[PDB]
């Protein structure tokens, strides 16, 4: 299925995924395509934080869903 | 064989009597061993150690049980990481600023000071005895242990750059949020209405807007049909909410929020300060205080008090 990932800069990344895929796996697809390291990536779905070890299915992320990619802050 | 008597512990409550050989290192006897945070594994017992309490790694069934009950983790690396952090955090200063325990800046700790400052303003209780005990001490101004625990629970080291929202999320996994509940509706002009219910940590966190009012009145979100829909809060039961967004210019006004933090910098490196609403606004930067009637800057998390909220919005006809 297709999902979309909206970046901070306003780009929409388009991914081919399955409900069973982990969030970590989705981050890996983002990385190959946009060069964003997974350790920086934080995926959000309608305001909810998504966690690496959980799956798209766990969050009821279905076809044509849009996630938001935000970035970890690096505060001293 | 010459010996001294010492006590070992993983929880500082259950003490285990030991006789240690002066000719052997602590590492030869207990494995990793710490005295008030300091790693003494490589050294031999000293006459001055007589009767003192040492922290050790959980290396038998009893110690593992005691560590699990105290820390609420099964991570074998936990105590070691906790002690490693504590050796540094015991050197930090914890001034009272605007009536709150803060942290004087050191070791990239501004994100930790903002976590600590915010927690003290929330009606929140921890489940893990290690956190209960250390948090109580932190409220009292003795925050070294609590700070080292934040680092250990977050899997971060002293000096590592950090994210207040992420750190809060880790900590709140150990908080009693069993009755925290959030109901959200999403309404699309074409697709109609969908409702979900969140509990625990997910019920009190949000990433996308700083404004609690906005969550109440409607946030524009993409719909799977390709149009925009409106997400809004139907019901909230919790003692607070934390509303977060990527840092952006925002105005904090008196009488409208509990406390907040701002992040100055970029995605490579930034610095946090805390804003608390008292008789006026107080901006707290470690040991420093600046009073102000309003704050405009790159706010990234805002906290609001709550008890029970129910929407006035009705289903579409
Ligand atoms: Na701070
Ligand atoms: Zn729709």
């Amino acid at each position: 299925m297709q999902i979309f990932v909206k970046t901070l800069t306003g780009k929409t990344i388009t991914l081919e995924v399955e409900p069973s895929d982990t969030i970590e796996n989705v981050k890996a697809k983002i990385q190959d395509k946009e060069g964003i390291p997974p350790d920086q990536q934080r995926l959000i779905f309608a305001g909810k934080q998504l966690e690496d070890g959980r799956t798209l299915s766990d969050y009821n992320i279905q076809k044509e869903s849009t996630l938001h990619l935000v970035l970890r802050l690096r505060g001293g | 064989v010459k010996t001294i008597k010492v006590f070992t512990t993983v929880d500082n409550t259950n003490l285990h009597t030991q006789l240690v050989d002066m000719s052997m290192t602590y590492g030869q006897q207990f494995g990793p061993t710490y005295l008030d945070g300091a790693d003494v594994t490589k050294i031999k017992p000293h006459v001055n150690h007589e009767g003192k309490t040492f922290f050790v790694l959980p290396s038998d069934d009893t110690l593992r049980s005691e560590a699990f009950e105290y820390y609420h983790t099964l991570d074998e690396s936990f105590l070691g990481r906790y002690m490693s952090a504590l050796n540094h955090t015991k050197k930090w200063k914890f001034p009272q600023v605007g009536g709150l325990t803060s942290i004087k800046w050191a070791d990239n700790n501004s994100y930790l000071s903002s976590v600590l400052l915010a927690l003290q303003q929330l009606e929140v209780k921890f489940n893990a005895p290690a956190l209960q005990e250390a948090y109580y001490r932190a409220r009292a101004g003795d925050a070294a242990n609590f700070c080292a625990l934040i680092l250990a629970y977050s899997n971060k080291t002293v000096g590592e750059l950090g994210d207040v929202r992420e750190t809060m999320t880790h900590l709140l996994q150990h908080a009693n949020l069993e009755s925290a509940k959030r109901v959200l509706n999403v309404v699309c002009k074409h697709c109609g209405q969908k409702t979900t219910t969140l509990t625990g940590v997910e019920a009190v966190m949000y990433m996308g807007t700083l404004s609690y009012d906005n969550l109440k009145t409607g946030v524009s979100i993409p719909c799977v049909c390709g149009r925009d829909a409106t997400q809004y809060l139907v019901q909230q039961e919790s003692s607070f909410v934390m509303m977060s967004a990527p840092p952006a210019e925002y105005k904090l006004q008196q009488g409208t929020f509990l406390c907040a933090n701002e992040y100055t910098g970029n995605y490579q490196c930034g610095h946090y300060t805390h804003i608390t609403a008292k008789e006026t606004l107080y901006r707290i930067d470690g040991a420093h205080l600046t009073k102000m009637s309003e704050y405009k800057g790159p706010v990234t998390d805002v906290f609001y008090k709550e008890t029970s909220y129910t929407t006035t919005i009705k289903p579409v006809s």
